[PDB]
């Protein structure tokens, strides 16, 4: 799977977690924090994407991204 | 061999701030902190410190003991990330003001919020060693959040003050330990740290992911050692290190999804039954660092059902990091003893700070910063707060004189 395919999956669970963003355009430079997604739900999105991709590695390996585009890059690098 | 907690006592501070007031003061909707299951945080006054918190937590334990039983306390472990000296343990002051024996090992233990659990495990092993049959240990987890007016801004809403004292012995009237039922897991990570005094630094997002990793792996280690254990069926209640309740709800959900393949409604019902009772007191004090899991245990006992004996699973995490999953049993008799401590009443009687008082408190806190050589406290900083403390047999910090801390019963 590629960077762009993963970004779509991140957008899906983001909208699933924050229904108010269902009809909102999300850019790669958008940050979950600035979108209003709280601390627990930012972790939840990561774990949902990990599970969707069957990526069974430590959760901390997906830390440190400053926007969803960078999160996509992190996932892409792991497989 | 029987071992565990003979007595448990809590000090949840003299004053608290309602987080709705903080939200209002920073233009946030109320729903942000209610969403995260946060209600109030305890706040240390300038005339309190981790020693005074510790002594206030332990005093009810010592007051109940016979002279003979008080003299049997031969180890005092203070568990803290709020230390007052690079070498002097807070245990020395604690021993002095509680009137304990001079034939007593005394030291302080550090590993962020894992400190309390580490101390409890060392105390358990003293009893199990049978090196000194009849000896007891006193383990006190004590921490304050003395923010000065930042690296710490991420933690303001969540960072409380509190202490929990445990008497550990071969007659565990409150919590009977499942001996050798332990899993533990740790590794070096820069999730949060305290590289300067009176402060905290880190990436809370990384810290949450690390907590979740440890929750899984520490429990797996326990499961490997305790054949046939089931995360739903073996534990009547679950108590967790609780930085804030919302993330414990998330951790429990993650564990239930992976271990039991449970559906969302089932998980939420299980959360309310097994996890919410432990959150009740945590919501009233905030994160009290190494003491928080012990407060959660006390909350589980008071707020859950012990009409028959119950097994409680315990998860400890400390940033940096290390973690442990362990367990024990509480009987109806133990729960009845615990109820006599009146924790809920104690917490309800604290002074409720205005946002104006809270801001003044932060400003005034610099006078007792780490490294202070001389200070003489004004007890009448807030006359109304004092009226709540005076006459209750509380220890306070009176002064520091050439680095020597002086305390007073008021
Ligand atoms: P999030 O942006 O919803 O923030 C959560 C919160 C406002 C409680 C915040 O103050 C915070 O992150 N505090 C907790 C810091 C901490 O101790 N994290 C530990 C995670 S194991």
């Amino acid at each position: 799977m590629s960077k762009e395919q993963v970004l779509k999956i991140i957008k899906k669970y983001t909208r699933e977690i924050a229904p108010e963003l269902e009809d909102s355009p999300l850019e790669p430079t958008d940050s979950l924090k600035k979108l209003g997604i709280d601390s627990v739900n930012r972790a939840e999105i990561i774990m949902m994407v990990m599970e969707d991709l069957s990526l069974n590695i430590p959760r901390i390996e997906l830390a440190g991204a400053k926007n969803i585009g960078e999160l996509a890059d992190l996932f892409a690098a792991k497989l | 061999q029987q071992v565990g907690i003979e007595a448990l006592s809590v000090y949840g501070g003299a004053a608290q701030l309602e987080l709705r007031k903080l939200a209002q003061a920073r233009q946030l909707d109320i729903s942000r902190f209610d969403n995260l299951m946060m209600k109030e945080k305890a706040v240390s006054l300038p005339y309190e410190d981790p020693v005074s918190y510790a002594v206030n937590a332990a005093k009810p334990i010592i007051d109940r003991l016979s002279d003979a039983d008080k003299q049997r306390i031969e180890m005092v472990i203070t568990c803290s990330e709020s230390g007052i000296d690079f070498g002097k343990s807070m245990s020395t002051y604690i021993q002095e003001y509680l009137g304990l024996s001079r034939n007593c090992r005394m030291f302080e233990l550090k590993q962020a919020c894992y400190s309390g659990t580490a101390g409890l495990q060392m105390a358990i092993n003293l009893i199990l060693s049978q090196t000194f049959p009849g000896a007891k240990a006193l383990v006190i987890a004590t921490d304050i959040s003395r923010f000065l007016v930042y690296d710490w801004s991420f933690a303001e809403p969540s960072s409380g003050a509190g202490a929990v004292a445990l008497l550990v012995s071969d007659t565990p009237h409150i919590f009977q330990i499942d001996v050798g039922c332990n899993g533990y897991y740790g590794y070096e990570v820069m999730d949060t740290c305290r590289p300067n005094p009176d402060s905290e630094a880190g990436d809370a997002d990384l810290s949450l992911l690390s907590y979740l990793d440890c929750c899984e792996n520490a429990y797996r280690h326990y499961q490997n050692r305790v054949e046939g254990v089931d995360y739903r069926e073996s534990f009547d209640y679950l108590s967790f290190h609780t930085p804030f309740g919302g993330m414990v709800k998330g951790a429990h959900r993650n564990m239930m999804r992976r271990l039991k393949r449970a559906k969302p409604a089932e998980i939420e019902a299980d959360f309310q039954r097994r996890v919410m009772p432990g959150l009740v007191y945590c919501q009233q004090v905030g994160n009290i660092m190494g003491a928080t899991l012990f407060l959660s245990l006390a909350s589980t006992i008071d707020n859950g059902d012990f009409s028959t004996p119950r097994r409680i699973g315990m998860f400890s995490y400390g940033s940096g990091c290390c973690s442990e999953f362990y367990s024990g049993v509480v009987t109806p008799e133990g729960a009845a003893i615990a109820a006599q401590q009146g924790i809920s009443a104690q917490l309800a009687d604290r002074y409720s700070l205005s946002m104006e008082e809270y801001e003044q408190l932060l400003y005034h806190s610099s006078a007792v910063a780490f490294g202070t050589r001389n200070v003489t406290l004004d007890y009448q900083l807030f006359p109304g707060v004092w009226k709540k403390i005076a006459g209750k047999g509380r220890l306070v910090l009176k002064a520091i004189k050439e680095f020597h801390r002086k305390y007073e019963w008021v």
